[PDB]
């Protein structure tokens, strides 16, 4: 009578290194503890007040941010159910761009709520079907919250506005400059065709001179040199190749079979003619700049240094399909003059130094060109990186309004309207599935909490504020950053607004991973053993 | 203190046989040390694609035919693998598995050398625990499962932690693809069912000769 | 904290969270900030830093410090990544920028600690660094002359400013010149790799010189080498980049013959291709030959007999040096060997420099590059001598971009100082206090300018406070004469853009360190 | 090793004298969470299991295992303010680590450890001066609400806080009870003769204070009555046992006859002892000693309730306040052995009282003094321990303002009162010493800062009001009601607190700055350090 032997059947059956978790208390409430944990893990994060996280990889690399989907990709998250907010999560930031921190504090929200439930007495099923009732509703309801629309996007002034918003929460100090960087950079782009391209906005990250000296320029930067001696050309003339700068070869073997003295005498000055012609003939098509994709041959180069071309060799031809986009090239795969319509052009090509870092600057003279790239300044890589992230949540905000131009409230309006909505709604239906929608109603209030709780305010009272003011019917009404006291004011005059497609996705995916958490019942993990990657 | 040149004379000489005694049993142990050193530390410190034939070469693989099925050599001392290893002949290749009873990723492997002994009887498949060998700690704590391959005398497989790259439900012909992708298996060669046997020895032959 | 059967994280993950944090964060930028303290000033000191293979290395120079320590924490890698950012950008002040941000979170440590939010340092930081780097720009001193003797006497000021700190200080006005020198001829671009820095041992400082042209080591001379004449009066120059050797013609090719006689007319055609360069070579009027590919034995005896001189195996950024000085080209073929294409010098020589041959190429009045020789007694003296040099380089380069000038020794920073204490005398006093702290942080380089001399710096930072206030713009540190002085009149000269990088890079750091307020480590794969 | 070639590390300059003051501020930080009405208790397991939940200084810092000297200084400053004045043991240690971390910095700039040295002491000297003068209340004026709204702040920050109603109102009537006049007349008020019994059970509303002595003890026999109506207590220092004969003296029996009588004698001696006690009319009898089973008898028989192993201290309490005689032995001056009336105490009644599964002795309404007992009644022992850590500050603090009749304004309004006029005093001293006095100035603000950031509010403008409130005081003679103005916590403003009751005796603030500044002072006054290697 000293030990408890395990119970026949499958318990015995079960391997060394598994686990199996089956019931309420062993599976769903520790799900929901684990998904709680990681919603705590990022919240401190949300809104412009949020707090960077330096978070180092198991590679002892160095992340400091407040983004959320890089914070959970820089965390090797190990339970289950987080691991499927997480990738909720990831799959908002792929299709949206932004929204990340609200889909994780949603989804800990509903699973906090729906364990309260599920204590107080109702059913896994009964909560799922209540959830998916009010996620429906707060589907129907979202269209009737828009405020305003875009209703230009060639406008650099209009663009910055709409691109303030989603950059202030990252780099909450100085959004005003990078909006205007970015709102330049996407009104270059962006042509009357509608389609437009998060691929074609390129970003340089040059150290020392601080974020405020970074710029937008019409063209590319690569942090390269010139392998020839020409240096600055103002009226270029790219001639892109994709074969090395050198004679071609043939592709199975080739052996020079010599029979007599002279031919071995005359095959370095024939094969010498012969780069010579091709180079000469390359030069008379008024080409003066060449972008090669593969090696510089040393007698190609000096026969190009004779007649004043300017080399460039890209490494990566992902570089240079850019390129081509944004000269107007076509990437020759042999050393044949180019024909004018395959001719590129550009307004100026030089060599210059930015910092102590050596760059080839492909420069457009006017407003406009397929590829428009972003030089960023800085003190530190990771500042940089910052940077180009917040870019990044700019450029992804521009094309979701291409594709969706409708706007919402932000800073907690349209979260605390959905609420107050969805709880009306709540009452009006019977049966038990009305607390599943009173709960969903209230896990709205998690986002005015959080933007609250950063912000260094009593979430209730503004809470409280937030309910008040839209019981009058004030429903583009959240609460005031900018001020020491618990505080509300009017998000349309502030311009405080976030796009209606994020919100729709974002509620979309966090109620779907909630309830597909909520779905499991049984966990039967096995062993970890390796799995090196 | 002084007197540092003593260039001795004899002492050394009229201990020549008890120096030798324990001379030679040093030269004897680090053999094996030498012989286990390759391997230890340096290792330690650290739809046809989806193989249509591999269900077919599982099932004729079940093709024991003959007297029973065998077992893998198993060595119980540390100069029974050095004087089996410094024998036999050098033309076919040698594989030895390290293990220690009771840790998982054992019994697939043996089970994995036992089907492939009767694809390749060249091969010399066997067995040995890696407390006999003498090998360190972390080896035996963390890097058991290892198939050691010589050839020729000397080392030709370099392979520790197999199942990194064969998990632990890994059949024989996992292990006979992984083992050709790197050419070390010989190759396999046409074989008939005998009788049971022809020869009994061989010597003067002295054939029938008609003769006047 | 009640231990969950499968937890979040991985197991061994490090989490540390809220004011301890951030307080830990400062302590650290403290501590390596503290590392390169007492390597401020013409009375600073040098560290030497041993690495695991046991080669020493010996500098002044803030950010090689801090590069050669392995810096592990998190908070504190940012001020080394700001020392790196000004030394890239501007090439001096890489202490300043390392003190004066870990001087702003030490003035901010006691805020922080009583509860406030992170957030309204950071604006206090942005507005201060901000309103000091307008300043900077308005107070900053320039000419609008561009006379010649003017911008150079500010150039040299500049570079001896620069020097001022490091063991060829008692040489400074000499190291100046020949800085100034070697950078006003270079053209457009000022590149650096036109500046060549040769390094060799014996002699004393002052026997360094700076070579109107372009100079380099012997490099493996073949047999025959002896016989070439070492001095000429009027050479031209073939720049090539040729290997003049017998060897295969090339390397997929086979010659096939089935007769003696071919056998040896393929022999005699071997010969005849080397010889056909050699000649042309010859031909072609030059008498110092370059290649970047080797020269072979042949070669140098075939040039010996000509009377003319031969070297292979020349480093391309050496070739490159000598094209810029003698005005040539570097030919790949020597079938065109046209006058155009050779370079020109007035004298070419190889003389022994300490121990070593060296081939000198002076008298070039076209030249647009230079050439350091440096002399010391060790390794580690020559590569100090060409830190401190690069450092002034940068600095003349910089000053050769525009000609705004600040005075140094503190000063600056005392005005600047001043005007952010009278500044945030007048705003509500929530911003007040984080400004007035910015203010109190600015005055940490002239006190440990002042600590370093040994001097006591309560009274003289006090004297340089009311005398700011009085009026009296450019009084900083007298070193020595161990009081203040007006650090205009006394040409403690530094370009304003230094200051103005110094504060944006500190305060962009200081921000970001208040910025984290959690930290996570995971465990290492 | 060096050419000093000493066995040891060692230490010297900026380098030993930070880590003093990283040790120092190391054990301010510990205790900084536990101060104020909104600190919170800490959970100390003891390595084996052991739970002890407190709030007080000197309880943490005992408790805790400490290995660097600087530290161990702290930790033994807790208990000296313990033992000296009974409260305020955790300000003094944060106003001490924070006057060395202050300090330290002025030694970075250069500033003579010597020359800190003398503005901390005249510092210190000009605080305790002004405090005397502008900032102490007068006991007599205010009457007994005092003593109450003292001992309520010392509940304060303590788990009886709230109940602190019910709680000081309990405290004050027991230090009252125990007080007696001495030569030249001073009354003095013996606190820790309320003996305190911890009994778990009923909630804290039920702990009972006796107008008596309690004792944790029992009757030695069940046979006795377990209820005296009118007890006639006799306290003995001596066991009635069986009568061994000394070391010395030896039995020796020739004649056989002669072995049973002196058996007899082993036992009739003590009989005859206990019947010369009972015929006096003693009731109760309370011993130090123990007393056999056939003893035990003796009283069952006179029906007399006999308590052996009586703590020699709770005996003394008992006589006093019963008016009984310790007898350490039953020998007059004449040679022979007796018992008198005259030695005998009396109470009203003795009872075996039940108190959550076990018994104790409740002696109520002793004569010809008056005593005072306290049960504190908890939901475990780990919640009754700390009632009886907090009930002991109270009655310290009760004990101060009751002897020294002054008070002062609690809730940082002393400290934030002296950094306004020592900064201002500062100015009329020499050069050094002004930045040594202004830096204990400000010094002083670690208090009203750290009750502010304990109630997680805006500690920075609270304490720029509070200074500028009393900046007024300090510069307009017609506004001098606003020294009493101090921090409420509750609702993070300023507030009056001489009107709000929130009070200290003027000897916790005194005390704790005299020890706090020579604490501070001798742990400046190092510059190095030699830590020798130990022979093991
Ligand atoms: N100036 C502002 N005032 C109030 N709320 C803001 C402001 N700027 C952004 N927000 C709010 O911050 C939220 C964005 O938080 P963020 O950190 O971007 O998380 P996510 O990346 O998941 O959107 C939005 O819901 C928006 O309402
Ligand atoms: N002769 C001088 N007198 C007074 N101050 C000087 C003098 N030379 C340099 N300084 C000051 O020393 C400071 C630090 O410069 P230095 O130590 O040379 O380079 P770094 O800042 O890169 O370490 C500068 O701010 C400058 O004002
Ligand atoms: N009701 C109250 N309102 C404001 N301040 C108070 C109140 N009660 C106590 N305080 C203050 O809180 C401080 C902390 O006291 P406490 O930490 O409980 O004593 P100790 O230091 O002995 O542990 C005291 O200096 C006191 O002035
Ligand atoms: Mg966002
Ligand atoms: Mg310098
Ligand atoms: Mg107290």
């Amino acid at each position: 009578a000293l030990h408890v032997p395990k119970a026949p059947g499958f318990a015995q059956m079960l391997k060394e290194g598994a686990k199996h978790f089956s019931g309420l208390e062993e599976a769903v409430y520790r799900n929901i503890q684990a998904c709680k944990e990681l919603a705590q893990t990022t919240r401190t994060a949300y809104g412009p007040n949020g707090m960077n996280k330096m978070v180092i990889n198991h590679l002892e690399k160095l992340f400091v941010t407040n983004d959320a989907a890089t914070i959970l990709r820089e965390l090797e998250v190990q339970h289950p159910a987080a691991k499927m907010i997480v990738m909720a999560s990831h799959m908002q930031e792929q299709e949206v761009g932004d929204g990340t921190n609200f889909v994780l504090v949603f989804a800990g929200a509903l699973l906090e709520l729906a364990e309260e439930l599920l204590r107080i007495g109702l059913s896994v099923s009964e909560v799922i079907e209540g959830y998916e009732i009010a996620c429906r509703k707060a589907h129907e309801i979202l269209p009737n919250l828009v405020c305003c629309s875009a209703k230009n996007l060639r406008d650099i002034d209009e663009v910055s506005s709409l691109l303030r918003t989603s950059i202030m929460s990252k780099q909450y100090g100085n959004e005003v400059f990078l909006a205007k960087l970015i709102a330049q950079a996407c009104v270059s782009i962006f042509p009357d065709s509608g389609h437009f391209n998060v691929d074609n906005i390129r970003v340089c990250k040059i150290l020392g001179s601080g974020i405020s000296s970074s710029s937008v320029l019409h063209g590319m930067v690569f942090k390269k040199e010139t392998e020839g001696d020409v240096t600055s050309v103002k009226d270029a003339k790219i001639a892109v190749y994709s074969c090395p700068f050198d004679g071609m070869i043939t592709e199975t073997k080739g052996t020079v079979l010599i029979k007599t003295a002279e031919e071995l005498m005359n095959f370095s000055k024939g094969e010498e003619n012969l780069m010579d012609a091709q180079v000469k003939a390359i030069a008379d098509t008024g080409a003066n700049v060449v972008v090669t994709g593969g090696k510089v041959a040393d007698m190609a180069l000096h026969y190009a240094n004779k007649y004043n071309i300017m080399l460039v060799r890209l490494n990566s031809k992902w570089d240079l399909r850019r390129l081509c986009k944004t000269v107007g090239a076509t990437a020759l795969p042999r050393l044949t003059p180019p024909v004018l319509e395959e001719m590129g052009h550009c307004d100026s090509v030089y060599l210059s130094e930015v910092g102590d870092t050596q760059v080839v600057v492909f420069k457009h003279e006017k407003e406009d060109g397929a590829i428009s790239t972003i030089v960023l300044r800085g003190s530190t890589d990771n500042l940089m990186d910052d940077i180009e992230r917040a870019v990044d949540d700019g450029v992804n905000t521009f094309k979701v309004l291409t594709r969706d131009k409708r706007l919402v409230p932000g800073g907690g309006a349209t979260e605390i309207e959905l609420a107050k909505q969805i709880t009306s709604y709540g009452e009006t239906c019977p049966g038990l599935e009305q607390y599943a929608i009173k709960k969903f109603a209230e896990a709205f209030e998690a986002i005015p909490r959080a933007l609250a709780e950063n912000s260094g305010v009593k979430a209730n009272e503004v809470i409280s504020k937030l309910y008040a003011v839209h019981q009058e019917g004030n429903k583009n009404v959240g609460l005031d950053i900018e001020a020491e006291v618990p505080a509300v004011k009017d998000m349309l005059e502030a311009g405080i607004l976030d796009t209606y497609l994020g919100k729709y996705w974002a509620i979309k995916l966090a109620t779907n991973a909630a309830v597909t958490v909520l779905r499991v019942d049984q966990i039967i993990m096995a062993k970890p053993a390796g799995g090196p990657k | 203190l002084a007197g540092e040149g003593i260039s001795v004379n004899t002492g050394p000489k009229g201990v020549i046989n008890d120096w030798r005694r324990f001379k030679q049993l040093e030269t004897e142990q680090r053999e094996e040390q030498c012989r286990e050193m390759e391997r230890l530390i340096k290792k330690l410190s650290m739809f046809l694609q989806q193989y249509r034939k591999q269900r077919m070469e599982e099932m004729r693989q079940q093709l024991h035919k003959g007297p029973q099925f065998k077992q893998v050599f198993e060595i119980s001392s540390g100069e029974g693998f050095l004087d089996m290893i410094d024998k036999e002949q050098k033309s076919i290749v040698i594989m030895v598995h390290i293990y220690e009873d009771g840790i998982p990723g054992t019994e697939a492997m043996n089970g994995c050398m036992i089907c492939l002994a009767a694809e390749y009887p060249a091969v010399k498949f066997c067995k040995v625990k890696s407390s006999v060998i003498g090998a360190s700690s972390q080896f035996t704590r963390n890097a058991l499962p290892a198939l050691l391959i010589y050839k020729g005398g000397e080392l030709i497989g370099n392979f520790v932690r197999v199942t990194d790259q064969l998990g632990d439900d890994f059949f024989a012909v996992d292990l006979e693809a992984f083992l050709q992708e790197f050419g070390l298996l010989p190759e396999k060669e046409v074989l008939v069912l005998t009788s049971v046997r022809n020869s009994a020895t061989c010597h003067s032959e002295d054939s029938d000769l008609e003769i006047d | 904290m009640m231990p969950t059967p499968v937890i979040l994280l991985k197991e061994g993950t490090d989490s540390s969270q809220g004011i301890p944090q951030l307080v830990s964060n400062i302590s650290a930028c403290q501590v390596i900030a503290e590392a390169v303290r007492t390597t401020l000033g013409p009375r600073g000191m040098d560290k030497l830093i041993v690495d695991g293979r046991g080669k020493a290395t010996i500098s002044n120079d803030g950010a090689t410090i801090l590069k050669l320590l392995d810096v592990v924490h998190p908070a504190a890698k940012t001020l080394v990544d700001i020392a790196k950012s000004q030394d890239a950008e501007v090439g001096d002040g890489t202490t300043s920028v390392t003190l004066l941000a870990a001087e702003f979170l030490k003035q901010v440590k006691p805020y922080v600690e009583e509860g406030l939010h992170p957030q309204i340092i950071i604006r206090a930081f942005r507005t201060a660094t901000q309103l000091a780097v307008n300043k900077i720009k308005e107070i900053a001193v320039t000419v609008k002359k561009a006379d010649k003797v003017e911008q150079r006497k500010l150039l040299e000021k500049c570079a001896m400013t620069a020097l001022s700190s490091k063991l060829i200080s008692q040489q400074k006005a000499f190291f100046a010149k020949m800085v100034v020198d070697a950078v006003m001829m270079l053209d457009d671009l000022l590149q650096l790799k036109m500046i060549g820095i040769k390094k060799v041992q014996g002699g004393a400082l002052e026997d360094s010189q700076l070579v109107a042209g372009v100079a380099f080591k012997k490099t493996f001379s073949y047999a025959g080498f002896e016989m070439q004449p070492k001095k000429y009066h009027n050479p031209k120059i073939a720049l090539l980049n040729v290997e003049l050797e017998l060897k295969a013609e090339k390397d997929n090719a086979e010659i096939r013959v089935h007769t003696v006689e071919d056998y040896q007319a393929i022999v005699d055609a071997e010969w005849n291709i080397l010889y056909d360069k050699l000649e042309k070579i010859h031909h072609s009027g030059a008498k110092v030959v370059l290649s970047k590919l080797p020269i072979g034995d042949v070669a140098t005896q075939y040039f010996a007999d000509r009377d003319m001189f031969c070297a292979g195996r020349v480093p391309e950024e050496d070739l490159k040096r000598t094209m810029m000085a003698c005005g040539g080209s570097i030919q790949t073929s020597v079938n065109a060997l046209s006058a155009d294409v050779l370079g020109r010098c007035q004298v070419f020589e190889e003389t022994q420099i300490g121990g070593e041959r060296y081939n000198f190429f002076t008298g070039c009045p076209k030249a647009k590059t230079c050439t350091f020789i440096l002399r010391g007694g060790a390794e580690q003296f020559m590569e100090e001598t060409e830190r401190s040099l690069h450092d002034a380089i940068m600095i003349v380069r910089r000053a050769i971009k525009n000609d705004s000038v600040v005075a140094g020794g503190g000063a600056i920073e005392m005005e600047l100082s001043k005007y952010l204490r009278d500044y945030s005398r007048t705003i509500p006093g929530k911003q007040q206090l984080l400004i007035g702290a910015y203010a109190k942080a600015l005055e940490i380089i002239p006190r440990q300018l002042c600590d370093n001399a040994g001097f006591d710096a309560t009274n003289i930072l006090n004297k340089l406070r009311a005398r700011h206030a009085q009026g009296g713009t450019w009084y900083g540190v007298d070193i020595n004469n161990e009081d203040i002085a007006d650090n205009f009149e006394a040409f403690v000269w530094e370009p304003a853009m230094v200051r103005i990088n110094a504060l944006t890079a500190a305060s962009e750091a200081a921000c970001l360190i208040v910025s984290v307020d959690e930290t996570i480590k995971n465990p290492r794969s | 090793e060096g050419p000093l070639s000493v066995f040891g590390d060692r230490s010297t300059g900026e380098t030993i004298r930070s880590q003093n003051v990283m040790a120092a501020a190391s054990i301010a930080n510990i205790v900084k969470s536990s101060l104020g009405p909104v600190g919170l208790d800490k959970m100390l397991v003891d390595d084996i299991g052991d739970v002890t939940i407190t709030n007080d200084g000197a309880t943490i810092l005992k408790l805790l295992e400490v290995e660097h000297p600087a530290a161990k200084v702290l930790c033994e400053l807790a208990d000296l303010q313990d033992k000296e004045v009974g409260d305020g043991t955790t300000s003094v240690v944060i106003i001490a680590a924070e006057l060395l971390k202050n300090a330290d910095e002025l030694v970075k700039q250069k500033i003579h450890p010597t020359s800190v040295i003398s503005g901390y002491r005249l510092a210190c000297k000009e605080a305790v001066r002004y405090i005397n003068e502008n900032l102490i209340v007068n006991t007599d004026e205010l009457g007994r609400d005092c003593l109450i709204n003292a001992a309520k702040t010392s509940m304060s920050s303590k788990i009886i806080g709230i109940n602190g109603d019910f709680f000081a109102n309990m405290v004050v009537d027991a230090v009252l009870a125990i007080k007696y006049t001495d030569i030249r007349g001073q009354p003095r008020y013996p606190v820790n003769s309320v003996n305190i019994l911890k009994a778990h059970g009923r909630s804290q509303m039920e702990s009972m204070l006796i107008s008596g002595y309690a004792l944790n003890c029992v009757v030695g026999s069940q046979g006795m009555p377990k209820r005296i109506v009118n007890a006639k207590i006799a306290c003995l220092d001596f066991s009635l046992q069986k009568t061994k004969m000394k070391l010395g003296v030896q039995v020796v029996i020739t004649d056989p006859e002669k072995l049973d009588q002196i058996r007899q004698r082993e036992s009739d001696i003590t009989k005859e002892r206990i019947q010369k006690i009972l015929a006096t009319g003693a009731n109760v009898i309370l011993t130090t000693g123990g007393i056999d089973d056939m003893c035990l008898k003796y009283f069952v028989e006179a029906g007399a309730m006999a308590v052996r192993r009586v703590l020699k201290r709770d005996l003394k309490r008992i006589a006093k306040a019963s008016g009984a005689t310790i007898l350490s032995t039953l020998a007059n001056l004449e040679g022979e052995e007796t018992f008198e009336a005259a030695m005998l105490g009396q109470a009203e009644e003795v009872v075996q009282e039940r108190i959550c599964d076990d018994e104790l002795i409740l002696i109520k309404n002793t004569k010809a003094r008056t005593s005072a007992s306290i049960i504190l009644r908890g939901a475990n022992d780990f919640m009754c321990d700390e009632m009886e850590r907090s009930l002991h500050d109270a009655l310290c603090v009760v004990k101060r303002v009751l002897e020294s009749k002054s008070v002062v304004p609690g809730g940082g309004a002393v400290e934030a009162a002296l950094s306004i006029y020592l900064e201002n005093y500062a100015t009329s001293m020499g050069s050094r010493e002004q930045l040594a006095i202004a830096e204990f100035a400000r010094s002083l603000l670690v208090i009203p800062n750290t009750l502010a950031v304990n109630a997680a509010q805006d500690s920075t403008d609270l304490v720029a009001k509070l200074r500028a409130f009393h900046n007024e005081a300090q510069v307009n003679p017609e506004r001098k009601n606003l020294k009493w103005i101090g921090l409420d916590l509750s609702n993070g403003k300023p507030r009056d607190n001489k009107q709000a009751g929130v009070f200290e005796p003027t000897i916790v603030k005194v005390k704790s700055l005299k020890f706090a500044t020579e604490a501070a002072i001798t742990i400046l006054r190092i510059d190095d350090l030699i830590k020798l290697h130990p022979e093991s």
